[PDB]
């Protein structure tokens, strides 16, 4: 399902076919108040992020979508497949990871 | 945002300046005593294009100026029928040749009367 | 203002 | 293995995949120029039989491109075919380049 | 599977199983849509003098 | 040195409410001012949120949609002359959702916001062109008793149908002026089975054609089909280019001597039409 | 494209302008390519019906496939040089829609012998052929009467390769390019409307007039009478034999399995 912001609405001007957009702590803090969510409600809640580009003086436009990306944590994933289970005794356990 | 206007034998020539503090588009009204107001003529904002009112066409003249900020109006061969207070006034959107009233922070005026 | 003559004896066409 | 082709100079079309007949068109055909001279070229749409051309016939259209820059020319063509109509365009260029 | 048949139709169904059988029939109707926007509208007019070349 | 004034307004309640984007599209050759807009845009009631502007393409960004009549005008610069007449586009994009747009056709301020058509039928057509030949070769110097009458009508251009019609009275349609008119004499016909003399027919001529044709005389009108046909089923026909009109001579306007055996070579060629047609 | 195919019946019917425009040496040429086209149908030894008609001002049905002839080649090719440019020389004017029109009026007696339900005259695809400089000026617009041989055959989308028609200029002639189009319209991508000076350029177009890739009965000797073909096109027979000294020999098929 999807929940919009509103206000946060950025438009830009492209440069070179570049261009960088930030969010600043304090008002990703009033848009989650406003919503009444809460910062400690983020444990696998994933940000959404919409394109919505126009070429001029052309006039078409396309979308683009960021759904992969995940609020963690945690930086790092951890793989404990690969380390074998039912131990020997009398010999040097070995764990992969 | 304020309107400040400042400044006679029938046939003559005469001028009024109305100056603001905003570079904008102020057009001119008219108001005869017992009738509605109405325009004379206007111009945009960059002042290189202007319209004028079917019974003074050809005969009036708008000119505006970059740093003073003001119009320069011209009233050569005047009318007997023409006395009036004239009115200098705008708003903030562009609106050119927005004829029917809907311009905001009408001036305060200038009576002028016309002699034969 | 501006006005020229143009010349095409024949442009290859994409189809 | 990508094999990037590119021309220099070219115009590009998009034609709408449904277009119903009758019914008003909006044609844009726009120049693309990343030559380094300012080119003055003409567009015109060659008459073809089926489709009223918004000048009704072989009638140019005059514009100056800057180097770097894009140029659209508006063209409203109503079709009046029964099933489909080949229409193709010319941007012949000047004695400079 | 594809058929090309416009007129009525005969069905001979024969076996021990049940299943279900539906028909598709795709054809032009006479056209209703609106040709004016109904949800935003937008009218633009211009004003003014332009110049153009040796036409009419 | 042209005037622009982009309105907008949104129905509402519909659940669709928040931002729009504008896609106006000036005409060929033209480009807004940057210093205008840009007035615009600084204002502290400011209704242009965002603006950009490369040469036709102007883009307009609003942070609020006003339910009634509320917008916003601007000025463009020409550089170079227009080409062509028609009407050009301007489109507007809801903000969070682009499918839902409104395509909208504007002219040029002495024109129509949609091209000359007179389809009005299950079969459509259109009429651009150059209508008027007001040709009167009696009076002028260019007539000629070769006889390329008939090589105009069954050689080239060639021509379909062939009538000598009496007007009745003048009348305007759209952009279309319209001549209700008598038929006098069929001369030939290619589609008409209905074809016959004192029937009704419709000849229709732009208005920003410049043809004069006086009601109450006698015309010959020779030219291409139509397919458009009456509202009381006859066909009707379209004046253009390629389309031959003339007026007869009087017997006083005939045995004339800078006329004199043209007009009766004309009348020859008319009863010769009309019997054998057309040839080879 | 004309399907040459075992299965069905072919039908051509070629429509020759006598008009005064068209001169008698171009009416000859008219005929010397409607000789050859002639001949390379009957080829390919297909059920083919062929029936020639001339009109200036009124048609004139040389040959009908009603006749049981038309399916023979000598009877039509006299019917052909049977053709005389003075047989219209009352009417000189031009007139395709009283050609197309006998061809309708043709249809109607053809499917009233055979039947409506018959497979005689399901089976049949129908090709018409007009070689002509296409200034028409009187009997009406030909479109109407292309119109009206349609339904007579219900052609839809269906029945697309049951109906084909052609207009083609060829000669010394003033042709009207635009003419032949509405005439020969274009089904898909293959063009229908076709200039050309001689029977040769004539020739060529006609082998890419047909599609013989339908049927399979093989006989001998038919190879491509095409430059634009490739070589094994054109010698079908030919094949390559290497033993094992390692050099190359060549051969004929003669039959499915014998070199
Ligand atoms: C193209 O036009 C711009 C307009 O300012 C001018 O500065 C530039 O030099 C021009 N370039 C050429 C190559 O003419
Ligand atoms: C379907 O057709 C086959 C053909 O061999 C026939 O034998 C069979 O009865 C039909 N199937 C059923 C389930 O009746
Ligand atoms: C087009 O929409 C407008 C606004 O909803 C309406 O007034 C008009 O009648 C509509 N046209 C048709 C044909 O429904
Ligand atoms: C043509 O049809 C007939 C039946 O009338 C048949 O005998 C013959 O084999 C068919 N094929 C030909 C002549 O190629
Ligand atoms: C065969 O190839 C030549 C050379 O490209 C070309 O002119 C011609 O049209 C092709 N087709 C025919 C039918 O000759
Ligand atoms: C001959 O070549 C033509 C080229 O149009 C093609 O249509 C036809 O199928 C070919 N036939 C054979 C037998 O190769
Ligand atoms: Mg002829």
């Amino acid at each position: 399902k999807k929940t919009f912001f509103r206000g946060l609405e950025s438009q830009t001007k492209l440069v070179n076919g570049q261009s960088h957009i930030s969010l600043s702590k304090a008002e990703f803090q009033d848009a989650l108040e406003k919503l009444n969510m809460g910062i400690t409600d983020l444990q696998g809640l994933r940000l959404y992020v919409a394109a919505a580009i126009i070429e001029s003086p052309g006039g078409e436009m396309e979308e683009a979508e960021l759904t992969s990306w995940y609020f963690v944590s945690s930086p790092f994933s951890l793989d404990l497949s690969k380390t074998k289970r039912h131990l020997v005794p009398g010999a040097p356990f070995l764990l992969q990871a | 945002v304020q309107l400040v206007e400042s400044g006679v034998q029938a046939g003559g020539s005469l001028r009024l300046s109305c100056v603001a503090s905003e570079r904008t588009y102020m057009a001119w009204f008219r108001q005869a005593p017992g009738k509605e107001r109405e325009f004379v003529a206007a111009i945009t904002s960059s002042g290189m294009m202007t319209e004028y009112a079917p019974s003074v066409k050809g005969r009036f003249t708008i000119s505006r100026d970059n740093a003073k900020n003001t119009v320069y109006l011209q009233m050569n061969s005047l009318k007997p029928e023409d006395t009036a207070v004239y009115y200098c006034a705008a708003d903030l959107r562009q609106r050119f040749g927005e004829r029917v009233t809907e311009y905001d922070y009408w001036g305060q005026g200038t009576q002028v009367t016309v002699s034969s | 203002q501006e006005e020229d003559l143009i010349d095409e004896d024949d442009i290859p066409v994409r189809s | 293995v990508q094999l990037r082709v590119f021309r220099e100079f070219h115009l590009h079309l998009r034609l709408p995949m449904s277009v119903r007949r009758f019914e008003q068109l909006e044609l844009r055909p726009v120049l693309y120029n990343y030559l380094d001279k300012n080119l003055t070229v003409s567009v015109h749409v060659s008459p073809v039989e089926g489709l009223c051309l918004a000048g009704g016939g072989g009638l140019a259209q005059q514009v100056l491109v800057p180097a770097g820059s894009a140029r659209p020319v508006a063209f409203s063509v109503v079709p009046t075919a029964a099933a489909a109509v080949s229409l193709k365009v010319v941007a012949r260029g000047s004695f400079e380049f | 599977l594809q058929f090309s048949l416009g007129s009525k139709i005969n069905v001979k169904v024969g076996g021990n199983s049940k299943g279900t059988l539906k028909v598709l029939r795709t054809y032009n109707v006479l056209d209703m849509k609106n040709t004016t926007c109904q949800d935003l509208q937008i009218e633009v007019t211009v004003k003014g003098h332009v110049e153009y070349t040796m036409e009419a | 040195r042209v005037h622009y004034t982009v309105c907008i307004w949104r129905n509402g309640k519909v659940g669709l409410s928040g931002m729009a984007i504008a896609d106006v599209t000036l005409l060929s050759g033209f480009h807004a001012l940057r210093a205008d807009l840009e007035k615009l845009t600084s204002l502290s009631d400011r209704y242009v949120s965002h603006f950009e502007t490369e040469g036709p393409h102007v883009l307009l960004y609003f942070d609020s949609v006003p339910t009634s009549r509320e917008c916003v005008g601007f000025e463009a610069v020409q550089e170079v002359p227009v080409g062509l007449v028609q009407p050009a586009s301007a489109t507007l994009y809801d903000y969070y959702n682009p499918e839902r747009r409104c395509s909208v056709f504007y002219g040029a301020p002495s024109k129509s916001r949609l091209l000359a058509t007179l389809c009005s039928a299950e079969v459509c057509q259109c009429a651009e062109g150059k209508c008027p030949r007001q040709r009167r070769a009696l009076e002028r110097g260019l007539q000629d008793e070769d006889g390329y009458r008939m090589k105009f009508a069954c050689y080239y251009p060639r021509v379909e149908y062939g009538f000598q019609v009496k007007v009745l009275r003048e009348d305007s349609r759209a952009a279309f002026r319209l001549f209700e008119t008598k038929i006098t004499q069929v001369l030939h016909f290619t589609k008409d089975v209905k074809a016959a003399a004192n029937q009704m027919r419709n000849f229709l001529v732009r208005a920003s054609c410049r043809l004069r044709l006086e009601p109450g005389k006698e015309y010959l009108i020779m030219g291409l089909d139509g397919a458009t046909y009456d509202l009381e089923g006859h066909p009707q026909y379209l004046l253009d280019s390629n389309s031959w009109i003339e007026e007869m001579p009087s017997e006083r306007l005939c045995r004339s001597t800078r006329q004199r055996a043209a007009c009766a070579q004309l009348n020859d060629f008319l009863q010769e039409y009309g019997t054998q047609g057309c040839q080879v | 494209k004309i399907q040459i195919q075992r299965s069905g019946h072919l039908n051509l019917y070629l429509l020759l302008d006598c008009s005064q425009s068209v001169s008698e040496n171009d009416f000859l040429i008219f005929k010397e390519s409607a000789s050859l086209m002639v001949d390379r149908i009957f080829s390919f030894e297909i059920n083919v019906s062929v029936a020639i008609i001339t009109f200036a001002s009124e048609p004139k049905v040389l040959m009908s496939v009603l006749n049981d002839n038309s399916r023979d080649m000598t009877e039509v090719i006299s019917s052909l040089e049977n053709a005389n440019y003075k047989d219209h020389e009352n009417g000189t004017g031009t007139n395709t829609y009283a050609a197309l029109n006998s061809v309708y009026l043709m249809m109607n007696n053809q499917m009233r012998l055979l039947g409506m339900e018959t497979m005689a005259w399901q089976e049949i695809r129908h090709a018409i052929i007009l070689l002509t400089d296409g200034k028409s000026n009187m009997g009406g617009s030909p479109k109407t009467a292309v119109d009206h041989i349609r339904e007579i055959l219900n052609i839809n989308q269906k029945r697309n390769d049951y109906l084909d028609i052609y207009a083609i200029g060829v000669g010394k002639l003033d042709v009207d390019w635009r003419e032949l189009n509405e005439l020969g319209s274009k089904k898909d991508g293959e063009r229908h409307a076709f200039i050309l000076q001689d029977t040769k350029a004539l020739h060529q177009v006609f082998e890419h007039m047909l599609d013989v890739s339908k049927l399979t009965d093989t006989i001998c000797g038919v190879g491509n009478m095409s430059a634009n073909a490739s070589d094994q096109e054109r010698t079908p027979w030919h094949v390559t034999i290497k033993p094992k000294s390692q050099e190359t020999c060549r051969g004929a098929l003669i039959s499915d399995q014998w070199v």
